RNA sequence: CGACGACGUUGAUAGGCCGGGUGUGUAAGCGCAGCGAUGCGUUGAGCUAACCGGUACUAAUGAACCGUGAGGCUUAACCU
RNA sequence: GGCUCUGUUGGUUCUCCCGCAACGCUACUCUGUUUACCAGGUCAGGUCCGGAAGGAAGCAGCCAAGGCAGAUGACGCGUGUGCCGGGAUGUAGCUGGCAGGGCC
């Protein structure tokens, strides 16, 4: 019985998952667009957002806590260099998850997931 | 003189270095004294002087020809941007019937408006429409809103000034409601900002009514006080658009600017005339483009632009389409290259391991072959070569029948140009060396020709 | 699993975001004290899942598709 | 001290016609590009006939031309401008002057 559970376990111990988003977050604020399963993608969205929520603000205390997050500081420095201006004057929602077609070898349903903003700085880039 | 203002300050101030914030201080000066002369709000005037600082920073101008006219550019363009999108329109999706509340000063032109707006949604949207007078104080408003409708043909609510607002929007709604009418436009007084009751008046009628559209309604020759009445009516009322009249006067029109900044609601209108049936939708850049006057200096300028922008579409256009790979244009450039060059007496020669394995003799004749692969592909349109894959049995007919041969030559020289396609690609791909080295002599067995 | 329930922009259905509650128990940085472990101050600090209250920021699409066009015969009882 | 309506006259609105001057609207065409063979012209290359002389079917390119757009002159449909324009017409409507009564 599963009632008011949030969460959801994909098939995974607790470890693995947690390392899955760790390294999805990190490729996803990297090339800013992804493409994975639903499901994995829509647990993505509790792990992403809530780091750039934490990037809005700048601290010493911040920075370390993101990368105890997210475990690299390349994708740290660009969070807070990038990410915390750009959506700072949005309250949540940075990410955008479109459905397309079935992932050929297994028929999973795909979704790309992207930043708000992921096509309007790479066209005046 | 914006353009010149700008292009003097830029050229007298520093020489051709990349632009940096130094620079751009009688820049952002001059902008100012032209946006208070444009009767532009002031605090607008300086955050979005801030944003032009913001943009001045990272200046790419100093590869362009005039420095002052991409800077236009740029304002323009942050100007385009404050003023928001176009096709703003009220929503008529809405559960009927749309009430549509009007609110501004003394004189906005509210009831013109009103008049203009059920024209548009009689004739146009094809709506049935329901319009009421809440002015109990100005002499014959609601006899003037009454010929309007009537003028308009659309329908007129009755109501007099020994009434109150309240009960006559009220009663506006409840008829609306009982004979099924697509939009309730309500009309009501003008009013100030200073001006208590009418406040509490117009709050209550927006809370009786409860509209899904509230207009302010604003004068093009508003002055510094339309900050102070934007601002009120934005905190008095949810507004959900913005109603600019008197456009067509000569006023520049800051006001419009200073509201859009301040309040942060769009402008779905703008009043083009006095009479009903003129009415123009709000276009950002229409609004930002002009204010000032000039000649005979915009005209090269924009030509040289175009030159210059048409130029460099063509060039990376003709770049673009040969750097998507190997296709029959540079199979053919190859194959001209061949026949005026071709070596095949002079290859036997330059190959050593083949010529051990293969005939001697083996070797095909470059002429006719490469004269028939020549006039074959002249056969050929511009299209079938970039894009070979595009080539079907009735193009191979039309081909065939050109080049007064057999349709198994062209599919035999498709089949030649799919293996040097193949092969560049592994060119391409990899090393020359690699791909040199990795060529192979195929042999089915240790037995010679066998 | 089908199924039932809510919602699909005229929208609080989901996540996010803001506020609270809860839980843990005074973060990190800095300053002071000590030779040092550690302690003291900033400080009931910092973080906080599934909870409660708000907020259209992201996704809930304009459409299309299924479904039709007054509904058998007989008899009776009223009605022309 | 004001007003109304008759006699006469000056304007104005509407319906019809027209002049001068002053502001504003479609369909076609000029440029921008587009359409493989199956509308057309030139038709390279190649190919067919001939010893030769030369002709021929016709691809591509180009030009019409056929799609889609950026605007050029005349036709078609309108007008709170001025000459209080010139007229026709109302048994009309509105307004003013004058000769005035009468009502307060
Ligand atoms: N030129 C022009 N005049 C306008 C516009 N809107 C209103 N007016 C003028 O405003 C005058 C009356 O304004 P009104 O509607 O009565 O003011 P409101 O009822 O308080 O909003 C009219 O004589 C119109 O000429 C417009 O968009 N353009
Ligand atoms: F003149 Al108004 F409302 F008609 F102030
Ligand atoms: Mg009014």
């Amino acid at each position: 019985m599963r009632h008011r559970k949030s969460g959801r376990q994909l098939n995974r111990n607790s470890s693995h998952r947690q390392a899955m988003f760790r390294n999805m977050a990190g490729s996803l604020v990297r090339h800013e667009i992804i493409k994975t399963t639903l499901p994995k993608a829509k647990e993505l969205r509790r792990v992403v957002e809530p780091l750039i929520t934490l990037a809005k603000t700048d601290s010493v205390a911040n920075r370390r806590l993101a990368f105890a997050r997210t475990r690299d500081n390349e994708i740290v420095a660009k969070l807070f260099n990038e990410l915390g201006p750009r959506f700072a004057s949005r309250a949540g929602g940075y990410t955008r998850i479109l459905k397309c077609g079935f992932r050929a070898g297994d028929n999973a349903p795909m979704a790309y997931i992207e930043l708000v903003d992921r096509s309007e700085k790479a066209e005046a880039a | 003189n914006l353009t010149d203002r700008l292009s003097r300050t830029l050229r007298n101030i520093s020489g051709r270095g990349r632009l940096t914030e130094d620079n751009v201080k009688d820049t952002l000066r001059e902008v100012r004294m032209a946006l208070l002369e444009a009767d532009v709000a002031l605090p607008v005037v300086r955050e979005f002087i801030n944003r032009v600082k913001e943009k001045a920073v990272g200046h790419e101008v100093n590869k362009s020809l005039t420095p002052g006219q991409e800077f236009v550019k740029i304002v323009r363009n942050e100007l385009v941007a404050a003023m928001g999108e176009e096709n703003q329109t009220l929503n008529l999706a809405a559960q009927p019937p749309a009430v549509v509340l009007m609110a501004g000063l003394q004189g906005a032109g509210k009831t013109t408006s009103v008049g203009k707006l059920g024209k548009f949604l009689r004739e146009k949207h094809k709506k049935k429409v329901l319009v009421v007078s809440a002015d109990v104080y100005r002499p014959a408003a609601i006899k003037q809103l009454e010929t309007l409708a009537e003028q308009v043909g659309v329908d007129f609510f009755p109501s007099d000034v020994g009434q109150k607002p309240v009960d006559i929007v009220n009663a506006a709604l409840k008829e609306a409601k009982l004979k099924f009418y697509d939009v309730l436009l309500v009309d009501t007084a003008g009013r100030l900002h200073v001006d208590e009751a009418m406040m509490d008046e117009i709050k209550q009628v927006h809370a009786s009514i409860n509209p899904v559209e509230t207009l302010f309604v604003v004068d093009a020759m508003t002055g510094q006080d339309a900050a102070n009445t934007a601002k009120a009516f934005n905190e008095a009322l949810p507004l959900t658009g913005v109603v600019l009249t008197k456009v067509d006067g000569d006023a520049r029109g800051g006001a419009a600017l200073s509201i859009r900044h301040i309040t942060g609601k769009p402008i779905k209108f703008l009043g083009v005339g006095e009479k009903t049936e003129a009415l123009e939708p709000f276009h950002p850049d229409r609004i930002a483009s002009r204010i000032l006057g000039m000649g005979d200096v915009l005209s090269l300028i924009e030509d040289i632009e175009s030159k210059v922008d048409r130029a460099q579409a063509e060039k990376l256009a003709s770049k673009l389409k040969k750097g998507d790979g190997f296709d029959l244009n540079d199979f053919l450039e190859q194959l001209r290259q061949m026949k005026n060059m071709g070596g095949x007496x002079x290859x036997x020669x330059x190959x050593x391991x083949x010529x051990x394995x293969x005939x001697x003799x083996x070797x095909x004749x470059d002429d006719k072959v490469l004269v028939r692969m020549e006039a074959i592909i002249n056969s050929m349109t511009m299209k079938e070569r970039a894009k070979p894959e595009i080539i079907k049995g009735s193009r191979k007919r039309r081909i065939a029948a050109g080049c007064g041969m057999q349709v198994q030559d062209v599919n035999r020289l498709l089949k030649q140009f799919d293996d040097m396609q193949r092969m560049m690609k592994k060119m391409k791909k990899g090393g020359x060396x690699x791909x040199x080295x990795x060529x192979x002599x195929x042999x089915x067995x240790x037995x010679x020709x066998x």
